[PDB]
């Protein structure tokens, strides 16, 4: 897989700096070798991963991480500590779908009085 | 050598290793709350957990088994060494931090087409070399391939247990060397220890005249062997962060 | 002790029954046909119909039932009360369940007289159980719409197409 | 200097061994042993057994049926 690797990773770095120089290339070529290019080549998200990372590497350049152990043993505690929390909304999630599924279970679905007859998931957010 | 990819892959690893050491605080909070306290009695300022907290063994509503003393300072100098290699990882890079040569590149990527194999090593190898259990076939060695030659038996004597004690009975034998005498017990050299805890006694009712030879080797080997004994019990505090300390409180 | 309802005869031939299990048999006696208990009284069926064994014959036919019965798509909005009612039940018991919808064959009904459609019922704790006739075969019956995330819910049907505006209190179907 | 101020930062320990002291030596002759024999298995043990909880958190059918039905017994067709 090294080649797909190298391929990915290396207009990765180009596409981190310009975006310009691949929209060119797959016009100039041609190849089936860029294909992950396209969201719908699955690799394409991992690329979307890369690029991100190396756009990171952008963001402090000229500026050093002075990070001490004292700091670093207090960020790594602090993590734990997000993940014991992430995990605890987990949990309620899975209790509120047990409930869900309790009443769904007991619920008359016989007692009927009908009247008539015959994109939300941006919906289910907020603005 | 694109340097991109380099920095890249160290953060990476950087953030391989904070995930490591935070698993691990994961699963046995003891490992940082037995720091931390230490640590709240050498540097004051230290804001420590809420004491519930630590009692439970729980960072946040999961209150964890408890684990054995051997294991917990086991972990506690893995993860001093996996903090040698961050900090390692930090300063070379901070020492290390078009379009023709893009298909130039690419083309000499069509080297050699035909090499037949499989790769699926580069952050599952990194991640696989520091996790937990990642000695044994599955699990029999909480010890990460990363420190998988670390014992703490080479470091820690039986009478030590790992913390538990400090093993003073060669210094009672060497003091009754030095004393020229046997009027003197364990527990009455353990009492002219104590002394030491005091800020004034030690120097203004010593055991011995302070300018006398035998004392002062013997006091050298003695402090040697407390200072070592101290950061070997708490590897992951800063030493040298303490040492400094202690140095300027004396100048 | 009856609240005046009429207990009907087993030979009459089916006015909602308050419960629908109890009758009278040829003779007077009062039997719950679930379970196949005589009762001497009203006050005898009280206590069954407050029963362990009641209980679970009920449950027995749950289980025995729930065993066996580019396009165009439909929306529905349906809204509830405006805090009018529901300020005098808040104890978090199921009040963090949403409605729920489920599809049902008109093959079973309270009178069943006539049938062979489907129905897109929706309901809710306190208010009233509600029905949309579905004669189309097929609408809207997506393929793979989100990409096969786990968390069942109740069903695929209601994680899948439902919005529940809890903030407003409507609920949204499609 | 030195020894003064890392014996302050371990006082919990120098009490801890302090005491042990006292006890080893309020022991008798089977008692010392029995103790010893303790700090030595601990020393020589592994740091996780193959006998320890994973995931053990903790926070903060018709029975009498089938033998009245006469079902659930041991029965064989040749």
């Amino acid at each position: 897989s090294r080649r797909d690797m190298e391929v990915i990773k290396l207009t990765a770095r180009y596409y981190a700096k310009d975006k310009s120089i691949v929209e060119q290339m797959i016009s100039k070529d041609g190849e089936a070798r860029l294909n992950f290019m396209n969201s719908s080549h699955p690799l394409h998200k991992t690329f979307t991963d890369f690029v991100a990372q190396y756009k990171r590497v952008y963001s402090f350049t000229g500026q050093e991480i002075k990070k001490s152990k004292r700091t670093i043993l207090d960020n790594c505690f602090e993590r734990t500590q997000y993940w014991e929390f992430e995990k605890d909304k987990d949990r309620e999630h899975d209790k509120l779908v047990e409930l869900c599924k309790i009443q769904f279970a007991a619920i008359p679905w016989d007692k009927f009085t009908q009247v008539a007859k015959f994109d939300l998931e941006q919906m289910r957010l907020r603005r | 050598m694109n340097l991109l990819e380099t920095r890249r892959s160290l953060l990476e690893e950087m953030e391989i290793i904070e995930n490591a050491i935070a698993e691990r605080i994961q699963r046995n909070p003891e490992l940082y709350y037995h720091y931390i306290q230490e640590s709240s009695k050498v540097f004051p300022d230290t804001k420590l957990p809420r004491s519930s907290l630590i009692a439970e063994n729980k960072i946040y509503k999961f209150k964890k088994v408890k684990r054995k003393r051997k294991q917990i300072i086991l972990q506690q100098h893995e993860i001093n060494i996996f903090l040698r290699d961050y900090q390692e990882k930090q300063q070379t890079f901070n020492k290390i931090n078009f379009e023709r040569k893009l298909q130039q590149l690419e083309k000499e990527l069509k080297n050699e087409d035909e090499n037949f194999e499989l790769d699926i090593n580069s952050k599952k190898d990194k991640y696989a070399l520091f996790s937990s259990s990642s000695d044994p076939s599955r699990r029999t060695n909480i010890l990460s391939d990363r420190a998988r030659d670390l014992d703490l038996n080479e470091i820690f004597t039986r009478d030590e247990q790992y913390g538990e004690y400090m093993e003073l009975e060669q210094f009672h034998s060497l003091w009754l060397n030095v004393i020229k005498r046997g009027d003197c017990s364990l527990l009455q050299f353990l009492d002219i220890l104590e002394l030491f805890l005091d800020d004034e006694k030690y120097l203004l009712t010593p055991p011995m005249d302070r300018k006398n030879d035998r004392y002062m080797a013997f006091l050298l080997k003695l402090s040697k062997y407390v200072e070592t004994f101290f950061f070997k019990s708490y590897a992951l505090l800063d030493a040298a962060a303490v040492e400094n300390l202690i140095k300027s409180d004396f100048e | 002790l009856s609240k005046g309802e009429n207990v009907p005869y087993t030979f009459q031939d089916e006015q909602v029954r308050s419960n629908p299990y109890i009758y009278k048999n040829h003779s007077g006696k009062l039997v719950c046909k679930l379970c196949n208990t005589m009762h001497m009284s009203w006050s005898s069926v009280e206590r069954h119909l407050g029963g362990k064994k009641h209980g679970l014959n009920v449950l027995r036919r749950g289980i025995s039932i729930e065993k066996s019965s580019g396009s165009v798509g439909l929306a529905i909005q349906v809204n509830y009360s405006s805090e009018v009612k529901e300020n005098s039940v808040d104890s978090d018991d199921k009040a963090k369940v949403p409605p729920l919808i489920r599809i049902v064959s008109g093959l079973e009904l309270s009178d069943t007289k006539q049938k062979g459609k489907k129905f897109l019922v929706i309901a809710y704790e306190p208010f009233e159980n509600i029905a949309i006739e579905l004669p189309p075969n097929e609408i809207l019956f997506s393929e793979n719409n989100d990409m096969d995330n786990n968390n069942d819910g109740v069903d695929e049907l209601n994680k899948k197409c439902t919005f529940w505006d809890a903030i407003s209190k409507l609920y949204y179907v499609q | 200097y030195k020894l003064h101020r890392y014996l302050k930062y371990l006082n919990d320990e120098f009490s801890r061994t302090r005491s042990f002291v006292e006890r080893k030596l309020a022991f008798t002759a089977n008692e010392r042993m029995a103790e010893m024999d303790i700090l030595t298995q601990k020393y020589e043990a592994p740091a996780y057994d193959s006998t320890e909880k994973e995931g053990a958190e903790q926070v903060d059918m018709p029975y009498w049926l089938y033998k009245l039905h006469g079902l659930d017994r041991e029965y064989r067709c040749e």
